[PDB]
């Protein structure tokens, strides 16, 4: 008793009830968000599709909104070519290329899953203070219950229902809670897959252009040339 | 993994049979 | 009366609210394992018959010619004509590397889409499993504060008014139970049948791609050696 | 009365029923544990007798040699087939990094096939002693719903009343943890010995990789630096 | 990681037991 | 007794030492807490800034002029350092791919080392919280069975001594608890940190990686193709 | 008769059974804990004294001869003597690129086994950390059923005539927890140092293979330049 123990049931439940909103808060921005992005994506997958060299990817990318990966990425692997610069190490370049769109992708998939360990953290300790209000009380009604030693039992009815009423707050926190992470972790894998694939399509396009450039010219140039020449 | 449920379950025998103590 | 199934009758604001839930997450775990494992098996002969008889491959234009009769859902010819049209994109292109890591990210994307598509329930099953037993609890300690505001506002010593609401409680939390326990089951053979599933498309896509390095990298030793070392070392 | 073997009326018919489900599942789960035991230990007899013999292993022919004497059922013996038979296919080419490549390739996916191959009861332990703590609480609170609404119906002041049901629930909890501890006990423990296995078959295939390569490059560096540089240098 | 979750139930029964033993009916 | 603080110096030995335990461990993830959260801050705030300083890095030479004004405690220079180094001692050489590829190698060691190092506490704070609850239930059982074996010497069928003991055991329960739930929390916090502190560490070893091989390739590819060109085919 | 050197006086078939397995466990745990960290701190002063020397170690030659005469069962000597005896296998060949994969191929089977010796109980102290608490629970079923049986074929109200029983049964639960904490508690902090230590053994591995292609290139670098340069470039 003391005075003191409600104030810490009040301060785990207000705790509960606002983890609870922030959840249901960042679920509607996070989903919104991230359906317009998949959105966004699949248009200009679509759109990409029909692509054959970079410079057709290029100026069909510079048309779209600048919010996306996909054009950064392309905008990206161009200034790594604009700054190989000359140099004729095209398998170095595909490597650096690829080795920098995944890091760029890993990052941006980690931006991402912002709320992912919230939710994780907030439903596994809210059972947990959910057993610490419960178990207060509990203490506080068997501290009444020695005061007034008695077999009548209708002084813990209080105790034990806030008790209870603090758990079934942590319950109706913590699911919520889980299920949003799930659904989270997928949504996310799923965006994630996405990017890989554009990544990967992206990755194809540059080697293909290059390796058509570099074949005629390497088979043209260096061959008939120096080996007459030498 | 998910063991945990026993809890509430036991609480409330724990009550209900308390509070029959009486009567 | 207050049989398992006798809850419809007795239901209350909170009751009928979980009950309708867990009858709902039964059935649909249910519908999804039927569905899913149904499909599934169909898929499966399907595959290892295809498999059966793309064994033997001897070289691209030999497989493609035997595949072409198969199912048009065939993810073996899907990987075939894949591998076919990147070659066409890479038509007048002498880099054999390349076009190897090429087809071996497309194949790696096709087999993680086809993953995803076969695993794409599995993650509302481990929900499911994980949230009812929670969601039981959450009517069962609901049920338990209406018993105590029915007490605490109607103070008898009568032992029989005690015991239909935590009857209904416990009788929920065992619904809830009923419907995770499947669920998990369920998750965990499907599971298993999409690893295997997965291992075998591994497979497939590692003899497509095989063969083609296999016919690719002969032609290319071939024609290669008798030019260069019979024309561009007297042509100098 | 006088024990567990004889309390098998007074529960529901359900409870014997899921009783009965958690008996034939410790019988099966143990004949597994027997079986998968002694195949395993077969195994890993095999694996140490083959690893001794391949000991000085320095030539294919000598490696097949020392290996086929012993079990041919024996994936030593499957591996070294197959790297044989590939290098025969893959012949008079000169594509040695990508035989290199694509010989690893061939290897890694058969030593993922038989390691699933192996680890296959695994994943049923692994549920069964899941869902063994799951159903014990199911029959547990099914007990005690059917226990409370048998007092609803009637009216029993006693405090022995509640022994049966309650008793039956104990059981019932405590024949789902004796199925649920060994099956985690020998999940782990075939965790762990197909883990080992794991590392001494990739161990081996290691060493083909490694005799491959050794006389790839017996074969290819001298006859390069005989021939190659001879044959046409010079006549430029 | 996770931190347990089997250590609760021990105490949940057996203050069960003491409770149901010390009612006096 | 009747009183929450009591009986502290009294009739509780060992639950004394639990007590003293837990406020130990509580105190000490507190007092990581704000040390390793100090560190983080300064690290990261340091990582962003040198992040923006050298973002228009254009070789290694330049990256090591603009990193020279940094603080003696930055990892990021000491990466740099590292590899300026790892390039001094594979210098008088050609194997471009070799040096990039083993400097490469020796990076992802050391920012693996560094991870390690700085992310030292998760685990104390991880297996604190975890063996927490733990001695908490030690105590609340001994407290128990201490209380069980009394009343066994004193039959008391009453319930006012009954209340204070148990009291006591729920008190160390509750203080188990109350010391373990931050410590998780805080450890997955300080999980989350590191992981991206770390996968900032390795952007930036991405960009002195691509730097490294930019650099490399502009220095090599044309200088040495013109006067190898050049000079071996005007005297070859 | 109530304590730990009484209780077994009076102690059932089971209950001594689960106990004489709870305190093996305990003092077998006790045992792999001293015994192995023991091991693996002496270990690690070997390997912290072997680091150290080798910080100077900046040649092959030169770490040969330092390696002469270092611990009876130095890892460092192991791996240099791996790949001396490599370098003498695959010697008389000029494709030093796979001579240097075959090399980290081996290293890194060659750690993974010793990570694997290493660490060679730490599943066993998983395992005992996490069945512990499941046979504390076995007990607490059995103790629970055996109560209630007394009090059922007993049908009387009497306290006394349970009371022992239950506090030996909760008893039973108290040295199964207090056995569980400790094997947990050491398989953390022993997963911990393990972890070091393995990490540790990661970067002198690194160190080594990192000395061994560095020679390899300062070896064939020079050589191979002025001799295929001159010859095959003035002879064409």
């Amino acid at each position: 008793m003391y005075q003191h123990a409600d104030a810490v049931v009040k301060a785990v439940m207000i705790g509960l009830v606002l983890a609870s909103i922030v959840t249901w808060t960042i679920l509607f921005a996070k989903g919104s968000e991230l359906l317009r992005a998949k959105r966004r994506l699949r248009r200009e997958q679509l759109a990409l599709a029909e692509a054959r060299s970079l410079d057709e990817a290029s100026e069909l990318a510079q048309n779209f909104s600048p919010e996306s990966v996909s054009a950064v990425l392309l905008n990206d692997a161009q200034n790594e070519l604009e700054l190989s610069a000359e140099s004729n190490d095209n398998n170095g370049i595909k490597e650096r290329t690829g080795f920098r769109l995944e890091r760029r992708v890993a990052a941006y998939s980690r931006n991402m899953g912002r709320g992912n360990g919230f939710l994780a953290t907030i439903g596994a300790i809210s059972p947990f203070v959910g057993l610490f209000g419960t178990v207060w009380g509990i203490m506080n009604s068997f501290i009444g219950i020695a005061h007034s030693q008695t077999t009548n039992l209708a002084v813990v009815a209080p105790g034990i229902a806030e008790a209870l009423l603090a758990t079934a707050m942590g319950l109706v926190a913590a699911i919520p809670a889980v299920v949003i992470y799930n659904i989270f972790a997928r949504v996310i894998s799923g965006h994630r897959a996405q990017v890989g694939d554009v990544a990967a399509q992206v990755l194809l396009l540059q080697g293909r252009d290059l390796d058509l450039a570099a074949t005629a010219e390497a088979k043209r140039s260096q061959h008939a040339h120096q080996l007459r020449a030498g | 993994i998910n063991v945990t449920p026993f809890i509430d379950v036991m609480l409330v025998l724990l009550i209900i049979f308390m509070v029959a103590a009486p009567l």
